[PDB]
């Protein structure tokens, strides 16, 4: 935890990032429900199976 | 493949088998049939189709969990935390056999100088015909032709071969017919002692 001064001088736009994510199957239709995202910049990779 | 002797037998108890296993020079030696002793270890060995119900296994000690679309459901848990069944079975290998109780020129190395003394004295002595018809029949009375049949056959001839590529029997074979308490089946059970 760090503590900084500094200046602004660019803003992006504000935009949407999901938390809780939710995948369908192709030939059963089943669910994968409720899957908890990482705070931060960090992705997700979908399972294969 | 061993099995326990009758004379270890308790009451009503069949005889218990057990495996053993010979590595290098004594392999050659326990054909089929003998009675021997051995000295070795006592060694555990895995099995497979012992357990029919579930029973002691392993695992591993990390504390991991699954995470979604892999969770740890029955086989892929199974695998991923590497469980194995516990079954052992007991074998005993043998590094020594000896025969329990223990070529002409072989034999007769094979034989100390007081054996040889003694099968010496024996050689040339008439009564061999006669004492060893009652050294093996002591307390069986009379029948003294029986007896000299069954040593003449312990004895046996001579197998020969002929030249057009047939064969001589040289066993002899001794049947006995006798009415009821003659004392027929000791002469088998002697002869099988
Ligand atoms: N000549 C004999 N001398 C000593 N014992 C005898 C004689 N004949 C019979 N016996 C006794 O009688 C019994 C005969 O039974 P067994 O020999 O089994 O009859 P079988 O063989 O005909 O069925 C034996 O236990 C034996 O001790
Ligand atoms: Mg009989
Ligand atoms: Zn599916």
């Amino acid at each position: 935890l760090v503590k900084i001064p500094g200046i602004i001088i660019a803003a992006s736009a504000v935009r949407a990032k999901a938390t809780r994510i939710s995948i369908q199957c192709r030939s059963c239709r089943n669910t994968l429900t409720n899957i908890a995202m990482r705070p931060g910049l960090e992705g997700y990779a979908l399972p294969r199976k | 493949r061993i099995q326990e002797t009758q004379a270890e037998l308790p009451r009503g108890s069949i005889p218990r088998s057990l495996e053993v296993i010979l590595r290098a020079e004594a392999v050659e030696s326990a054909q089929a049939g003998d009675k021997c002793d051995f000295t070795g270890t006592l060694i555990v060995v895995p099995d497979v189709s012992k357990l029919s119900t579930p029973g002691a296994r392993a695992e591993t000690n990390s504390r991991v969990s699954g995470v979604d679309g892999y969770e740890t459901e029955g086989i892929r848990g199974l695998r991923a935390l590497g469980v194995r069944d516990l079954s052992y079975r007991l074998v005993f290998l043998a590094c020594c056999v000896a025969p329990t109780n223990p070529t002409a020129e072989s034999i007769k190395n094979q034989m100390t100088v007081k054996e040889w003394e003694k099968v010496f004295e024996m050689s040339q002595d008439k009564n061999l015909y006669h004492n060893l018809c009652t050294s093996l029949f002591p307390t069986i009375h009379g029948n003294d032709e029986v007896k000299r049949g069954v040593l003449l056959m312990l004895f046996g001839g001579v197998p020969k071969t002929t030249g057009e590529g047939t064969s001589l029997r040289g066993d002899i074979n001794v049947c006995i017919v006798g009415d009821p308490s003659t004392a027929k089946s000791q002469f088998l059970k002697h002869v099988e002692e």
